[PDB]
RNA sequence: CCUGGUCCACCCGUGACGCUGAGGCGCGAAAGCGUGGGGAGCAAACCGGAUUAGAUACCCGGGUAGUCCACGCCCUAAACGAUGCGCGCUAGGUCUCUGGGUCUCCUGGGGGCCGAAGCUAACGCGUUAAGCGCGCCGCCUGGGGAGUACGGCCGCAAGGC
RNA sequence: CGUGUAGGCGGCCUGGGGCGUCCCAUGUGAAAGACCACGGCUCAACCGUGGGGGAGCGUGGGAUACGCUCAGGCUAGACG
């Protein structure tokens, strides 16, 4: 039921532009193509999950990030349906490395959400309020996912590495365990635990986003369908 | 909080059309004795704050050094830069010999028996990060039979 | 054309765990295997077996790395930090027996060739002999 | 027409016969020199014209050696990759020249760019290394004095070492 | 910039010698100084006794990995 799915449609991605590290998880090249190696995938595939589990089990909390179109909204759904932080807009850069400061705006997105259902706005002529809105407005915009716990989360789940490598680093000079689903364009090494599949095709994102915030409640219980994929995906 | 203690302060400068703006550094040593310690650098407008700034990032930053009766456990040689610095552990009853920088730092660290020498660039600054990575290689016969393992 | 293929095989082997690999395959010869056996059975590496390359003996010798660490650069430690040659081609540097050296305070190897087989800082110490320092590892 | 180097393929032959290289020897851009040809264009020098405080210059009109050839000298240089030669070893990517193959691919030599690791004072280097190692040759040891002096050797001289 | 003289440097295997090299034994390495002890002058400086070391070099014996040399073979460097 694992090897059906991905083998469906959610391997072999970057060609040629890879990454020599990268490849003890590789078979060959067709058609140009790199070519993955999914069994292996698997095995490491586990491991991953004996980590998320056994933090998911603990009560320990996980930041997902991905910044590139083909998986930003499929991202926003599977972590408010786990309750989890994550960050879908521009990674802004400090925010892990300059906690104490990123978090100086999020202490100031409710300085207008509660300022917002107010009697104040009676007054404060139009320049404040245009003003005050959009500054919400954008708060908001960057931070949807960036409130939730104050705290350096215990952990990183995260798409294309390479691609967000700066995130990486500042949880890698914290401390903080990566876990992320690299392709061929991406270098092992410096990700904790790893997820060797495609990073481009909203296909594969789905099916290993899924089942990982699936994993995530099984340490919970609430089993229930996937979450809202399907809509314009093809 | 630990022992605290700063190596080199410097006033610095930049041009611009008018004058001369300024900047002070501060470079500072961090020790409790035991064999830890953490080597800071903190530039900022004024003396107060950039020695302050030193000591936060001196504590940020510090070394398991390692002791074996006060001294160290083997002889070692370091290039940081253009600057070499060696590391030769005395019998228990000598002193720490060395200049400021690797004395100072060394102090702290709670060495008391140790035989030094600053070769090439004799630039504090680099003398320092010099130790540090210095210390930051120490093994005992412990940790080395240990990844002798098999 | 090689003129110390000694000093080369060590190389091969410093240049090997700089980027870490499963092993690295120096050609073969009956004091490279010699050298070799200490390495191993000092704990320096997983060992070596002969192979070839179409006619030619090598030796695959499997290299040996720490544990993976935390932090950026997460990079193992090494099991050889250091393997430097002694004497030379161009200067024999031979040494009597009070006057070996002592590896990095017991904790490294001083290889030498003797006139009763490949020993070391200690193993020649006892055996109460010296010889041409081959190299010091640790 | 005469001749050098050089790469590829077949694995056929010899069986370490190798690497480097003080001195020596040869070659060595331009200018310059000797003897003898050659002379269109260009052009040190030199003559004029402007400009200019002046203008032994820059711009313009002329113009001789020279620039060319043969034979003989001279032997210098930003003679530059400012990077001695040989060998082994340490990710790949890209385009380019030229070999070979059961040719959308692989492999071999060569020339470029970006770049792991590593080096580096930094700039940068990076399988065409400034990486990691061995061999051998040359060279540096504060600036000016000075590549001067003296001596020596070479050169017809200029001058060179 | 080449070519090359002397010189330096020398791939894999097997054996003979043992020149380098390594070990042991012994002669030598005066004393004074130095250095560790112990005392002699009131301490000390100076001074005595005793011990312990000293590289080298000669002599005898032994080992043979590496270097050298003689010998037999190989094809990965080199050449054809
Ligand atoms: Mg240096
Ligand atoms: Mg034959
Ligand atoms: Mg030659
Ligand atoms: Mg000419
Ligand atoms: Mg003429
Ligand atoms: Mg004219
Ligand atoms: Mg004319
Ligand atoms: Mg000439
Ligand atoms: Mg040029
Ligand atoms: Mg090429
Ligand atoms: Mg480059
Ligand atoms: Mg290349
Ligand atoms: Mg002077
Ligand atoms: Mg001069
Ligand atoms: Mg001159
Ligand atoms: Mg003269
Ligand atoms: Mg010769
Ligand atoms: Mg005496």
């Amino acid at each position: 039921v694992k090897e059906l799915l991905e083998a469906g449609v959610h391997f072999g991605h970057e060609r040629k532009r890879w990454n020599p590290k990268f490849a003890r998880y590789i078979y060959a090249e067709r058609n140009g193509i790199h070519i993955i190696d999914l069994q292996k995938t698997m095995e490491e595939l586990e491991r991953t999950f004996r980590f998320i589990e056994d933090l998911a089990m603990r009560g320990g909390t996980i930041l997902f990030v991905g910044t590139k179109k083909q998986a930003q909204d499929i991202v926003r759904m599977e972590a408010e349906r786990a309750g989890m932080p994550y960050v879908n807009q521009r990674w802004l850069g400090g925010m892990l490395t300059n906690f104490k400061t990123i978090s100086q705006r999020v202490h100031r997105l409710e300085e207008l959400e509660a300022l917002f259902a107010s009697p104040e706005i009676e007054e404060r002529p139009k320049k404040e309020q245009v003003r005050l809105k959009h500054e919400l407005e954008r708060l908001q915009k960057y931070l949807s996912g960036f409130r939730l716990l104050k705290r350096l989360p215990d952990a990183i789940f995260v798409v294309d590495p390479t691609k967000e490598a700066i995130a990486v680093r500042e949880a890698r000079k914290l401390f903080i365990p990566v876990i992320a689903l690299a392709d061929t364009d991406s270098d092992p090494d410096l990700v904790d635990y790893i997820i060797p599949g495609n990073d481009d095709a909203i296909r594969s994102i789905q099916l290993i986003l899924s089942r990982a915030v699936d994993l995530i409640i099984q340490a919970r219980g609430g089993v229930v369908e996937p979450s809202p994929s399907y809509a314009l995906v093809q | 909080d630990f022992e605290e203690k700063m190596i080199l302060i410097r006033r610095t400068a930049r041009m611009q059309a008018g004058g001369r703006r300024f900047r002070f550094g501060a470079l500072v040593v961090v020790g409790d004795r035991q064999g830890r310690v953490g080597l800071g650098f903190g530039k900022a407008p004024e003396v107060p704050l950039a020695v302050q700034k030193a000591g936060y990032y001196a504590r940020r930053n510090m070394v398991e050094v390692p002791l074996q009766n006060g001294t160290i456990p083997h002889e070692i040689e370091v290039e940081f830069g253009a600057s070499k610095i060696v590391l030769k552990p005395a019998a228990p009853g000598t002193g720490v010999i060395a200049g400021a920088v690797p004395r100072a730092i060394l102090e702290l660290a709670g060495v008391t028996d140790i035989l030094t020498k600053e070769l090439g660039s004799r630039n504090p600054i680099n003398i320092a990060y010099a130790t540090m990575e210095a210390l930051r290689q120490l093994r005992t016969k412990a940790d080395v039979e240990r990844l002798r393992k098999g | 054309m090689l003129t110390d293929p000694i000093a080369d095989m060590l190389t091969r082997i410093r240049n090997a765990t700089r980027v870490y690999k499963e092993s690295t395959d120096v050609p073969a010869s009956r004091f490279k295997e010699e050298i070799l056996r200490i390495l191993a059975r000092e704990g320096f590496i997983k060992g070596y077996e002969r192979v070839d390359v179409d006619g030619k003996p090598y030796l695959r010798v499997y290299l040996k790395y720490g544990p993976r660490r935390q932090g950026p650069d997460p990079r193992p430690e090494q099991v050889i930090h250091h393997i430097r040659r002694i004497s030379k081609p161009g200067r024999r540097v031979y040494v009597g027996v009070k006057e070996i050296p002592r590896v990095r305070r017991g904790l490294g190897i001083a290889i030498l060739s003797t006139s009763k087989g490949v020993l070391t800082d200690r193993e020649a110490r006892k055996l109460g002999v010296g010889g041409e320092l081959i190299c010091e590892v640790w």
